[PDB]
């Protein structure tokens, strides 16, 4: 248990977390590893000094985590990785907010609207785009490289594979339809395979309105429309034809 | 720098081959060969071409094309422009199908304009056709509206001579190759009078011996076929044409007895 472990090996997983700027102040505060976690809530926002409200919930997550003592699968991506993960989902222009934060995987699981709201993530879209992304890790098993693998292009000849392709390849899919002119206006869109296969809110019309294809268009639309269709599957396609007949109303 | 002019139109030219030797059907053309072929086969310009680049993406769409379509996303604002693709991609539907004259831009907008126009006596308008991209297709189609208001026909006799022109063109199946090999099979014998060009007709009329009045049968547009099929068009309303005044009997009975051996033989 980590209430056994020394003061260093203590403070070296603390720093490992992205957590040794509170190391010079906290050093001394710390002898054991249970003292850590005899600490009430207070009492290491007090001693460590940890000031940011991200960075309390990281280590009140990453400590009621190490108590329970079984080896949860989201838990063991660290804060890189999430970095990383958000040029997946097309979403890069928060690196900076979350990496400051050092959002890991038990963040994203316990991730709430208002932690959204701090790290500045504030549009409807990109609350559906996260939501839809971690379900894609859940089906995943929380398996470190499973948007990070790219398969090859034919692959796609079952629909399942698009719920994991990134950003990039949904770039990548529009240039091989013609649509090269649009395809970058998804960068910082964050749109992928999980949105466009999982969100049955999510069609044609969002993906018209966010590759900037006017209304106006028809004929462009209805090219759209075909490929989107046969790139999500038949199921998806109903799913979301039924979801058209319960409209999603503001105030009920 | 030019290099990259003629592998890029090759490129073009491999696309509908490819497409008409692999059997396919109009409706599941891709849109890099629908676009070819709008270039190479239809004849457009290059400002239409691009028109159609950025809002038509497939033949199943090109296929489908509505004149509103063409009116407000393609953005074709004359309508003799959307006659045009309308009935291209017409002939191209039928042309393609499981179903067992073929316009390959034989008879294309600049044959009609430069060559065609003028043969029929009717250089004057050609700059309108032109204009208007008028191919071989569309002739068939024309109303008065459009021959008085789009291509400056005021002429009534002009649109009548029009119309015989075409009437020529239907008998002979549109086939081009077919005209020009029977129009120069007559050039100093006196048979095949249907197709006689203009020029042709002013050569005849000097042959018989009136080197003085035949010019003046220049942008009136005399030929073969008005000749040759129109029941009112008699040596009377030739002689009307050729400028001749009443006075002059001998060239007029000239005319009578050598126009009746012209129909005759």
């Amino acid at each position: 248990p980590f209430a056994k472990w020394t003061k260093e090996q203590v403070c070296s997983w603390l720093a490992e977390q992205g957590l040794g700027s509170y190391l010079s102040s906290g050093k001394h505060w710390i002898i054991s590893g249970q003292t850590l976690l005899q600490a009430s809530q207070q009492d290491l926002e007090k001693e460590l000094g940890i000031k940011h409200s991200l960075h309390r919930k990281k280590l009140q997550l990453a400590l009621q985590a190490l108590g329970s003592e079984e080896e949860t699968n989201y838990g063991k991506l660290d804060f890189n990785w999430v970095t990383r993960w958000l040029d997946d989902i097309g979403l890069p222009q928060y690196k900076t907010q979350f990496d400051e934060g050092r959002v890991d995987g038990r963040m994203l699981h316990y991730m709430t609207v208002d932690d959204l709201l701090s790290l500045k993530v504030v549009s409807v879209l990109h609350h559906l785009s996260i939501k839809r992304a971690i379900q894609v890790l859940r089906i995943n098993n929380f398996e470190p490289n499973c948007l990070r693998r790219r398969p090859s292009d034919e692959n796609s000849i079952t629909p399942s594979e698009v719920q994991q392709w990134t950003n990039h390849r949904v770039m990548e899919w529009l240039r091989s339809v013609d649509l090269a002119e649009y395809a970058p206006n998804l960068r910082g869109s964050g749109v992928h395979g999980g949105l466009m296969v999982l969100e049955p809110r999510f069609n044609v019309e969002t993906m018209a309105q966010l590759l900037n294809i006017p209304p106006n268009k028809t004929l462009l639309r209805r090219h759209l429309a075909t490929h989107f269709n046969l790139l999500i599957g038949a199921e998806a396609q109903h799913q979301k034809r039924d979801a058209m007949e319960l409209p999603d109303y503001v105030l009920l | 720098t030019q290099a990259e002019k003629d592998r890029r139109l090759k490129k073009k030219h491999e696309l509908l081959e490819e497409a008409r030797r692999k059997g396919l059907p109009f409706a599941q053309w891709d849109g890099p060969t629908v676009v070819a072929w709008l270039e190479l086969w239809l004849g457009m310009p290059a400002w239409y071409v691009a028109a159609c680049r950025a809002n038509v993406k497939s033949g199943a769409i090109m296929s489908a094309l509505s004149d509103t379509e063409i009116q407000r996303e393609i953005g074709i604002s004359n309508p003799l422009h959307r006659l045009k693709l309308r009935l291209a991609i017409q002939e191209m539907v039928s042309l393609t199908s499981p179903s067992a004259t073929l316009a390959y831009g034989d008879m294309n907008h600049e044959w009609i304009g430069n060559e065609w126009l003028p043969s029929l006596g009717l250089p004057q308008y050609r700059s309108y056709f032109m204009e208007c991209l008028v191919d071989a297709r569309m002739l068939d189609h024309l109303t008065k509206k459009d021959l008085r208001v789009h291509l400056k026909m005021v002429d009534s006799f002009h649109r009548t001579s029009l119309q015989y022109g075409i009437m020529c063109l239907k008998r002979l199946n549109y086939d081009r190759k077919e005209l020009e090999r029977r129009r120069e099979a007559s050039q100093h014998e006196i048979k095949d009078v249907l197709v006689w060009s203009n020029d042709r007709v002013i050569r005849w009329i000097q042959a018989i011996g009136l080197r003085e009045y035949a010019n003046n049968i220049l942008e009136s547009g005399v030929h073969g076929s008005l000749i040759a099929l129109d029941e009112n068009f008699d040596y009377s309303s030739l002689a009307l044409l050729l400028q001749i005044p009443t006075q002059n009997t001998q060239a007029r009975q000239i005319l009578e007895r050598e126009y009746n051996n012209l129909l005759a033989l």
